[PDB]
C-alpha cells in the first residue's frame, strides 16, 4: 500500500 | 542510508540549444527504473516530467527526455526555451534505506538574447521618511545577462546598506528584473543631496539620479 | 483531484506544531501521502510517508522529530524540537503507482525565529512626465512571510515585476513590486495576520 490508484 | 547526486548547477545553453543532466544513485533505484524527474520554479510546487526513467508525464512536451537504469540517468532538454529556467530534481524508490529520495537538484540557465536594462529611482515617500527609516529603490527592468549595481551618495561610492533582489529569468524571454535597495536612517538621509543608482552591463552602464527634496 | 497543507505558522524554537494536508477526489485507502520539506533556497527533502494501511515510514536524517498520522480526509505532520534550521516550506504529495509523487499542494511555512508576527507597511513608489510612468510599491516590516501584491484587483497583470522579499537586521522582510501604466492601487495581503493593505499611488 505505498502507491496509489493513478501513475 | 543511500546518496544521491546530480549534475553541478547552474547547467546553461542558449536558448534553443542542448541541456544535459544527470542522476547519480549509490543503490541501485527499485526495479532499476523506478526514478522520477520533477521541474520546479522558485514560489511552485515540483512538476513531474518523467517517471519508471522514461515515460513522459500528461502534457510534458517532447523536448524532455529520461534514459538510464540502476544507478544511471540522465535528463535531456533539445531546443531548450526561456520557459525550462528551472531546477530540476531526480527521485528514486528504493526497496532498502529511505524508500524515496530526490537529489539535490540542478539549476538550469538559459542565455537569451541580450536586452540592456532601462533603470529607475524611487525617492522614498514622504511618510516613508517620517517612520525615521529611509529605503530608495532602484530598479534595473527586463535584462540579459547579469548587470552590477553601484550607488552613490553625494559623489562617494556606497557599498554598505544596499540589498540587491534579481527575478527569476523570465519564462516568456529569459530576461531578468533586479531590485538594488539602499537604506538608511531619516536623519542619514537628510544629511545628504544625490542619490545614484548605477546599472553595468558589460562596458554599458545606466545612471539614475535624484536630489532629496526635487 | 487535489492536496492542500495548511498550519504553516510563526513559532519560537522548541515549540511543537501540527501541519495539516486535506486531500479531494481521491481515498487515502488507496493512496499513499508523503510529506516533503524545502528550506528557502534549498531543495527538496523527503521527510516521511503514510502507507493505505497507515503504515510509517521516515527519512533517516528525520530522527524521530516528526510523527505523521491520518483520518478519512486529512493527513497530520506533528513536529518536534524545532530549531531556526527547521524553517521550510512544507509540502503534501500523492503517490503513484510508479513509486514517485504524482499530485502536490502549494506547501505551507513553518517559520521557526524569535520575534512576533507584524503586518506589513505599504508606501508609494514614484519618480521625485510621460503618459506611461512606473510606479510602485513599497512593502517592509512584515513577518512571517509571505505578502502576495497585486495590481487594480488583478485587473492590472502585464509587466508587473514582484522582486523577491530580503530579511533585514530586524529580522522582518521587505520587497518591492512595481508596474507600468497609462488610478492605480497596489493590494497587499498577508496572510499570517489576515491584513489586507491597498496603496493607491500617485504620480
Amino acid at each position: 500500500g505505498k502507491g496509489g490508484t493513478y501513475p | 542510508a543511500q546518496g544521491l547526486t546530480q549534475t553541478p548547477s547552474p547547467v546553461s545553453a542558449a536558448l534553443g540549444g542542448t541541456v544535459t543532466i544527470n542522476c547519480q544513485s549509490s543503490q541501485s533505484v527499485y526495479g532499476n527504473n523506478r526514478l522520477a524527474w520533477y521541474q520546479q520554479k522558485p514560489g511552485q510546487p515540483p512538476k513531474r516530467l518523467i517517471y519508471q526513467a522514461s515515460t513522459l508525464d500528461s502534457g510534458v512536451p517532447s523536448r524532455f527526455s529520461g534514459s538510464g537504469s540502476g544507478t544511471q540517468f540522465t535528463l535531456t532538454i533539445s531546443g531548450v526555451q526561456c520557459d525550462d529556467a528551472a531546477t530540476y530534481y531526480c527521485q528514486g524508490g528504493y526497496s532498502s534505506g529511505d524508500a524515496w529520495a530526490f537529489g539535490g537538484g540542478t539549476e538550469v540557465v538559459v542565455k537569451g538574447d541580450p536586452v540592456a536594462p532601462t533603470v529607475l529611482i524611487f525617492p522614498p515617500s514622504a511618510d516613508l521618511v517620517a517612520t525615521g527609516t529611509v529605503t530608495i529603490v532602484c530598479v534595473a527592468n527586463k535584462y540579459f545577462p547579469d548587470v552590477t549595481v553601484t550607488w552613490e551618495v553625494d559623489g562617494t561610492t556606497q557599498t554598505t546598506g544596499i540589498e540587491n533582489s534579481k527575478t527569476p529569468q523570465n519564462s516568456a524571454d529569459c530576461t531578468y528584473n533586479l531590485s538594488s535597495t539602499l537604506t538608511l536612517t531619516s536623519t542619514q538621509y537628510n544629511s545628504h543631496k544625490e542619490y545614484t543608482c548605477k546599472v553595468t552591463q558589460g562596458t554599458t552602464s545606466v545612471v539614475q539620479s535624484f536630489n532629496r527634496g526635487d | 483531484q487535489s492536496v492542500e497543507e495548511s498550519g504553516g505558522r510563526l513559532v519560537t524554537p522548541g515549540t511543537p506544531l501540527t501541519l495539516t494536508c486535506t486531500v479531494s477526489g481521491f481515498s487515502l485507502n488507496s493512496n499513499a501521502i508523503s510529506w516533503v520539506r524545502q528550506a528557502p533556497g534549498e531543495g527538496l527533502e523527503w521527510v516521511g510517508a503514510i502507507y493505505t494501511h497507515g503504515s510509517t515510514v521516515y527519512a533517516n536524517w528525520a530522527k524521530g522529530r516528526f510523527t505523521i498520522s491520518k483520518t478519512s480526509t486529512t493527513i497530520e505532520l506533528k513536529m518536534t524540537s524545532l530549531t531556526t534550521e527547521d524553517t521550510a516550506t512544507y509540502f503534501c504529495a500523492r503517490h503513484g503507482y510508479t513509486y514517485s509523487f504524482n499530485l502536490w499542494g502549494p506547501g505551507t511555512l513553518v517559520t521557526v525565529s524569535s520575534g512576533q508576527p507584524k503586518a506589513p507597511s505599504v508606501f508609494p513608489l514614484a519618480p521625485c512626465p510621460s503618459s506611461t510612468v512606473t510606479l510602485g510599491c513599497l512593502v517592509k516590516g512584515y513577518l512571517p512571510e509571505p505578502v502576495t501584491v497585486t495590481w487594480n484587483s488583478g485587473t492590472l497583470t502585464n509587466g508587473v515585476r514582484t522582486f523577491p522579499s530580503v530579511r533585514q537586521s530586524s529580522g522582518l522582510y521587505s520587497l518591492s513590486s512595481v508596474v507600468s501604466v497609462t488610478p492605480v492601487t497596489c493590494n497587499v495581503a498577508h496572510p499570517a495576520t489576515n491584513t489586507k493593505v491597498d496603496k493607491t499611488v500617485a504620480p
